[PDB]
């Protein structure tokens, strides 16, 4: 639940490192 | 030559013309000369009058209201060079509302030493574009000519060509005309500052503008430097002595014009370094006996009075007569409206004075860009103060930046307060500088010193942000810096990035779009701190951008705004692969040959290494080897902000309140090209009339292997050729017994693609046209084509062969007479 | 703004 | 019901556990209650107790960092109405950082009276968008809910529906959940305010939120109004008095409450108007016998002393403590911060004072759009001033537009200075009103009050601009208006022409694209005067545009800016004719019909009437005719600004000092259709397989004559017929004398469009297809077919006709045997 | 009897000692 | 001078009688 | 009160010792 | 020993007499 | 800006 | 002289009236 979120909605960029903190 | 004339005074006419008649026996004016308001003249009282004599002018020349005149070569044909020692506005030739006025005339100028030339507001006036100002001023730039007839209005301007010189002011070679029948004389730029003759030859070094004889230091028209019996000198020998910049005089011009202010009401003369000059400057004094600037013991300065404690400074003409002053008579009030740049000749006149009694005030200044033309400006003693008991006043300068560069300047201020409004490229760390510089540093009030009118457009943040941490991808660049806070944390709202493309690497500061970035959450520990950083996107792949970073603060006045900044930084995209290559189309000259065109794609992505064109020779399809065609079913293909900064300051305020409210205390190899540097490719080399694939990549890189981009296909087909559908060879027959004819033709071996159909056309005599239908099938059938039950007689065959193309050519009419078994 | 597969190398690029 | 408890005045929790222990018998709560700082909690200390007694709640509930409660229901399960008579920053309920909560559940909430709600940074909350607030509040539009989990990420709100009623907040019916098994009641809106039972019925008018009886004044759960004795009332009976808006006590209870101040250290209540009070108001006195305000004679006021002087309002909680004044001992420092409308509590609370002894004071208030809740402002008194000497301070005021309105309103300031910076809604002439009307005319310093921050944003130019000639065209606008100047002409720079289109009446003041106007020429005499206008163009057809004209002007410090303007007017294109009607496409179902679809043009130019379509059968071309298509060619078609300021100063600064220096003293029926409100036209009764003109115009005006467009041209043709083209009729034969057949046959007489050809399979048995061509005028040379030169047998002849459509069906096999001349 | 600025001013200056 | 006279403030006729001195 | 303490200005410990009765 | 404002003047303030 | 008979449709609207 | 500077050049007005005070 993140690639409908982080297209044209725009969103920023801790959410990011935050679910690569999750997958890994 | 020499000067034919006396020397002339400059005088004021004024109303009627009859002291205009004491301009005769005039070569030289020192002083002005004003030709202003002539009232009741009439172009019949001006072209019977000529003072042809009058070569220079010291001063200026001005000119207002004055009716009738429509050039003013009638009057002077022999003006030559304005010098400019006393000026008008920083001019020295006012042109003023002439009416009826159509041309200048002045075809004998070409050098003007100091000043420049404003003409406007003459309602009539003729050619003003053609004449190039820039070898007849040095400062071109400070011309002003507007509003007249001849930018108004499209009226002719005829000039002599059929002779005058087309040179360049912009782009174009236009002539350079003064009136109908007078050119502008142009000299070769060997000839640099001296002038030429009539033939071209470069004059004396001490010449000016026109010579009769070349190299000639006693033909001079004008002097150069200084003027002595006819000589145009580089300098005064001993005896004689300097005056006014000009010419050479001895010792009893200067004695005598001593003892006529002496015995008289002025300007009484001294002499100084062999210059008679008007008075002794700092640190001299005046004798008895000689007249010569001995020096004065002690601290001897230069005080000048000021009429009634201020005085206002607009141009150079009221800069030039505080010139040499070192002790100032009360308060100068400089306000110099402009738009040109004036600290030069501010910096060539004043900066000699060093004390000022009364209060400096700058006041709308718009053209000027630092206050450093004061280079011994040290103390401002403010005894006449402003109202307000402010010694220093400045307000609504638009483009001053700095103050003074306090590496090396100083300033003493003794009493009064500070005042500063609406400075927009000026900032409170330079104004706390000069601050704690002059020492004035618990003297005003508060709001002396306005908090938001300074720096708004000027990037003045005095802090440093470093870029930490820098990765670049194909389109997509990961940003990083350190952290900064503000002591308070809560008053960073978030950072204001700044990006704009740069094609270059003299990217100017402060078109230039923006994204906004949240701020990081700190986590109270100096292990990690979170380093905050944007993923930028959305890039165009190799292409330089200009990346910097600014911090978006919150104002509080009991401190200073805030700032933070980066330095504007490059990144580059370097990419992989470039975009489909586009405008895919296919012309066919001949039958052997195909060119190829195309457009280069949207990615250029370093250098466009080749173009990869593939070709191969596709087969015909296998439907169409069988179907027959003589069957019904022949159809052939033919091929606003400010709210969230109050939400963001009402969160900090209910903070602010519930802390004080709750804490108290108690593969395969196709065949290809390597296309360099062309975007047409011819593939010659072919197959006539049949299918190719054609596959186009754009490769960005050969060397450290191919990286080549995706593929465009489109296909294409030659022109048939002339003779290949046409048959060759003849057509035989096989006459069985009973009346059956079998017919062996030699069929073309390579065709325009491929051929369908054989037509038959036969024709008895005597009788009418007779079709037959031939497909392939009924070709490898018959070997041929047979002809059953037919009438007996002489027949004319003639075959003609369709293809994918079309119709070939016809066969010629085979005779033959099959067997009657009548006769 | 991206839609598509800008995203995963977009958090390749920002977890390296 | 009843009320089951104590009074429980309100206390403070903090720390540990031990004083919420104290609220067992508590019904209801007379004051605050400040749950708060609340560390070494866990979850299993919760949820073991509960408090279900409690009902109201007077002032406001807080909470501040409680840890471990993940519901508050465990504690408050029957908490119904909060009152707000004092508040908390506006705020009856603030929810402030509640780590490790996830969800309210404070089901039986459905009125707050008096202020907002807060909830902000818990980490862990979830059910918050879930809530209908606008049957929970009035002023619904000053909550603040943001920065918690429920909306930074997306967690599952479980929601009970297999019940809950689903209601609108924006455009969708979602469901109104507290917890996974908990619903939100909605009443019925004929219960107002009064609630509803389980079953929907109505309660009492004295009944709140909640009744176990309908219609019953005893069994409500809270009063609305009033309480005695478990009876809701509207008003309290005598001798019983009221207390605090919410009950009714006896005249003993506030006697008490008298002794228990006045024998101790507080509020020593009085009664007045049958409400027990803190304090007497204005006018009124204490006695020593009785407790009531009796009036106390002379000027007799209330006068309230601040803490030190100064008192900073920021919100209706500091607001509410200056209630009932009349004489302020000291200054207010008036500071919103805020983003709501706060005047109305602010005109409620304050407004009744009189005099301030020090100085009124307003800075960076963003939310106020007047100054006119002190409705009892007089006297300004300036004891005590702010530093500077001002009695008056307005800075940073965003949305300040008036101070007061000087029809009615007066105030009288008596000493200090005034200050006016940076505000952008309000003007110079409302400043100076203020200045006239206060009588401090000449009292403060120059610059005192800012020149260019005051009105830049508003158009406050208080002069008015009449348009005096407007005429209109198809697309071209003459506007005009009298000529106005400021009185140095030269000041005034042109005229800053505004435009945009006007779909509405309402256009605001102040997107809206420019263009600039040269100054007029006036001739010094009032006889023409030369009216400056600007023509108008390239303007859209009928459409209406917002027209509104502003004075570009120059700045001058020693008089205002300057100002003049005009209303914004509305103009109306009419036009003629319409542009082109686009989209020709043709589609052609069936025979006999064709359907026509477009596109309405760009111009609408009014109402559209009808199109006009034309149509009209072309005939065929005549070079068809003849042609023998049996030859070979028998292809057939089937068918910046500042600058510019700078430089007008410049030239009225040179004027200046040249005045100065100078002047010294001593038709064809075509079948058409009127097509009304219709984009789509059948057009049927037609002939098929031809071609038609088809003509459409758009006609913008219909009965005062009919104005149309310029046309739009397209041709058509229908499909074929399935029979049309197929030969009808037998096919005969004459055979003549020596084997000549000539054929016979009935051609179609309307084929589809025309046939060119007739071709001939004709088969003798024993033999192959033989072929013979036909053309038409091989049909009207030989009448038919002939046939010549033959062999003897039974033929099968079928012959099919080949239109400009295509082939249609072959004939039946005419067996007929010709003479063999041999048996 | 208004403001004489500009060329108005010497226009009307001119016509008073004429 | 005669701006600050007759320019920004009112002028009457016999300072213009003063002033056209220099016309005459 | 606090914020005028110890977040405009320096903050020492011994007025948190002071300042925590409010906790206490 | 920095300024304490926000959440850390709280949780500062909590360690100080725990 | 109006190239076309706009220029003469403009200079009979300026001079009624 | 007039359809070249009254084109995208863009003009005034006052040379309109003045042009037809000089055709007529
Ligand atoms: C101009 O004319 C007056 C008489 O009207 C005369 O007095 C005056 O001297 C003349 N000016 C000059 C410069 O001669
Ligand atoms: C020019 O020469 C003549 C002849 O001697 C003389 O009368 C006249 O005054 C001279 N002009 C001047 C301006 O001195
Ligand atoms: C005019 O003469 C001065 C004398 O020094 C020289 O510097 C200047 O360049 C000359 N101007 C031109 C245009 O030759
Ligand atoms: C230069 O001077 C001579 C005499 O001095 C004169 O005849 C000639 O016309 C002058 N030429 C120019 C171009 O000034
Ligand atoms: C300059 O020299 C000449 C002769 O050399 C003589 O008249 C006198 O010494 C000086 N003249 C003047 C006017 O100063
Ligand atoms: C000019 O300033 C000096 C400074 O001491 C003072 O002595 C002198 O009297 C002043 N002169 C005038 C005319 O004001
Ligand atoms: C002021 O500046 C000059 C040079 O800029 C320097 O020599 C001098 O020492 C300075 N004055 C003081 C008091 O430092
Ligand atoms: C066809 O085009 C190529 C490409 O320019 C050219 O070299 C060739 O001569 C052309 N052939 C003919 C027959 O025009
Ligand atoms: C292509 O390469 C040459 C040298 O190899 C270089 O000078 C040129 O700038 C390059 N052009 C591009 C577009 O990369
Ligand atoms: C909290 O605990 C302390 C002892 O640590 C005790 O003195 C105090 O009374 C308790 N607070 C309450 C409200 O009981
Ligand atoms: C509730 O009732 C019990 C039983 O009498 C009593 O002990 C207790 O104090 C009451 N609670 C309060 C808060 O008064
Ligand atoms: C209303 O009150 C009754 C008793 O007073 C209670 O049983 C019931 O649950 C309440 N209902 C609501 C929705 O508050
Ligand atoms: C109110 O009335 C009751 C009985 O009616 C009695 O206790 C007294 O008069 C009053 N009580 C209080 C607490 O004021
Ligand atoms: C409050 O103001 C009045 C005004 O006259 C004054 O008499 C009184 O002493 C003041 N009280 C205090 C406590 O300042
Ligand atoms: C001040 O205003 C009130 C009403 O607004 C009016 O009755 C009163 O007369 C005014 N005061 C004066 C002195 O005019
Ligand atoms: C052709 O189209 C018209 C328009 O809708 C329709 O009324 C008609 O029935 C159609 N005819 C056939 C044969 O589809
Ligand atoms: C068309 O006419 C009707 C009434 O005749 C009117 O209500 C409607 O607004 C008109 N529409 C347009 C676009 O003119």
């Amino acid at each position: 639940g993140i690639v409908e979120q982080c297209c044209t909605s725009i969103c920023s960029l801790y959410q990011l490192e935050n679910y690569c903190h999750s997958l890994q | 030559h020499l000067y034919p004339g006396e020397v002339c005074p400059g005088m004021d006419i004024r109303n009627n013309l009859t002291r205009l008649h004491e301009l005769e026996n005039c070569s030289v004016i020192e002083g002005h000369l004003q030709i202003l308001l002539m009232f009741k003249t009439r172009p019949e009282d001006f072209r019977d009058l000529s003072f042809p004599k009058l070569i220079m002018i010291t001063d200026y020349l001005l000119l207002f209201r004055v009716y009738g005149l429509e050039s003013l070569k009638d009057l002077f044909p022999n003006l030559t060079v304005i010098r400019g020692s006393r000026l008008f506005f920083n001019y020295a030739l006012v042109i003023f509302e002439m009416v009826h006025l159509k041309e200048l005339g002045l075809y004998n100028l070409m050098n003007i030493t100091r000043g420049s030339v404003r003409i406007e507001k003459n309602n009539e006036l003729c050619y003003l574009a053609t004449i190039d100002w820039s070898r007849i001023l040095d400062s071109v730039e400070d011309n002003y000519i507007v509003l007249n007839k001849d930018d108004n209005e499209e009226c002719g301007d005829i000039c002599p060509g059929t002779n005058c010189p087309a040179t360049v002011i912009n782009g174009q070679f236009v002539e350079r005309c003064w009136t109908h029948s007078h050119c502008q004389k142009v000299c070769p730029t060997i000839c640099k500052s001296h002038g030429c003759t009539a033939e071209g030859l470069c004059c004396h070094s001490e010449c000016l503008g026109n010579c009769s004889q070349p190299d000639d230091p006693t033909k001079c028209v004008a002097c150069r430097n200084f003027y002595l019996d006819g000589r145009c000198v580089e300098t005064c020998p001993p005896p004689y002595y300097h005056f006014q910049d000009w010419r050479c005089v001895n010792f009893s011009f200067c004695q005598d014009l001593h003892h006529k202010c002496k015995n008289s009401r002025c300007h009484q003369y001294v002499i100084h370094n062999n210059k008679c000059i008007p008075e002794c400057p700092s640190g001299y004094t005046m004798n008895s006996s000689n007249l010569l600037c001995t020096p004065c013991l002690g601290p001897c300065p230069k005080v000048c009075h000021l009429l009634e404690g201020e005085k206002t400074i607009d141009s150079v003409t009221s800069a030039q007569e505080l010139r040499g002053c070192t002790v100032i008579n009360g308060s100068l009030i400089i306000n110099i409206r402009g738009g040109n740049n004036l600290a030069a000749e501010l910096e060539a006149n004043l900066g000699l004075i060093e004390e000022i009694s009364g209060y400096l005030k700058i006041r709308r200044s718009y053209a000027l860009v630092s206050l450093s033309f004061f280079r011994k400006l040290r103390l401002i003693r403010g005894e006449t103060l402003e109202i307000g008991n402010y010694s220093f006043y400045a307000l609504d300068n638009q483009n001053l930046r700095q103050l003074w560069d306090w590496s090396k300047h100083n300033l003493t201020i003794t009493q009064g307060k500070l005042f500063f409004h609406y400075n927009p490229k000026l900032c409170l760390s330079e104004i706390h500088k000069m601050e704690e510089v002059s020492g004035t540093k618990g003297r005003q009030e508060r709001n002396d010193i306005a908090l938001k009118t300074n720096g708004d457009q000027a990037s003045c943040e005095n802090e440093l942000l470093k870029f930490s941490y820098i990765r670049t991808s194909f389109d997509k660049i990961l940003l990083r810096w350190e952290p900064y806070w503000p002591p308070d944390f809560r008053d960073l709202l978030g950072f204001m990035l700044f990006y704009k493309e740069a094609p270059y690497q003299n990217v100017t500061e402060f078109s230039w779009t923006v994204v906004d970035i949240d701020p990081p959450l700190r986590s109270n520990d100096p292990k990690s701190q979170n380093h905050p950083g944007w993923l930028m996107r959305g890039l165009k792949p190799w292409t330089q951008y200009a990346i910097f970073v600014k911090t978006l603060v919150t104002f509080s006045d009991e401190r200073r705004t805030y700032g933070a900044k980066s330095d504007i930084i490059y990144v580059q995209t370097d990419a992989t692969n470039p975009s489909v290559p586009l405008d895919p189309i296919s012309v066919s000259n001949s039958s052997s040959q195909i060119i190829l065109k195309w457009k280069p794609p949207s990615d250029p992505n370093g250098n466009i290494t080749h173009y990869l064109v593939f070709w191969e020779r596709q087969a015909e399809d296998s439907e169409l080897f069988e179907l027959d065609y003589c069957l019904k079913g022949l159809k052939l293909p033919s091929r606003q902000i400010l709210k969230e900064l109050e939400e963001s300051s009402f969160r900090k305020t209910f903070e602010d309140y519930l802390h004080n409210v709750v804490f108290v205390p108690r593969e395969e190899h196709r065949p290809f090209e390597k296309v360099v540097n062309k975007e047409s490719l011819v593939i010659s080399g072919l197959r006539h009339f049949t299918g190719y694939r054609i596959e186009l990549q754009a490769c960005n890189q050969d060397t450290p292997e191919e990286r080549c981009s995706v593929a465009a296909y489109v296909s294409a087909r030659t022109m048939p050729e002339a003779k290949a559908d046409d048959i060759v060879g003849p057509v035989t027959h096989e006459i069985f017994e009973n009346n059956v004819v079998h017919l062996m033709w030699q069929e073309p071996k390579e065709p325009n693609g491929l051929i369908v159909l054989y037509e038959v056309s036969y024709r008895r005599y005597g009788d009418e046209e007779l079709h037959l239908c031939v497909s392939r099938k009924h070709f490898a059938l018959e070997r041929g084509c047979r002809l059953r039950g037919l009438s007996p007689g002489n027949y004319s065959v003639r075959i003609r062969a369709t293809s994918l193309a079309g119709n070939g050519s016809w066969t010629e009419p085979t005779y033959f007479y099959v067997t009657d078994y009548l006769d | 703004h991206l839609c598509g597969s800008e995203l995963v190398e977009a958090l390749y690029l920002v977890c390296l």
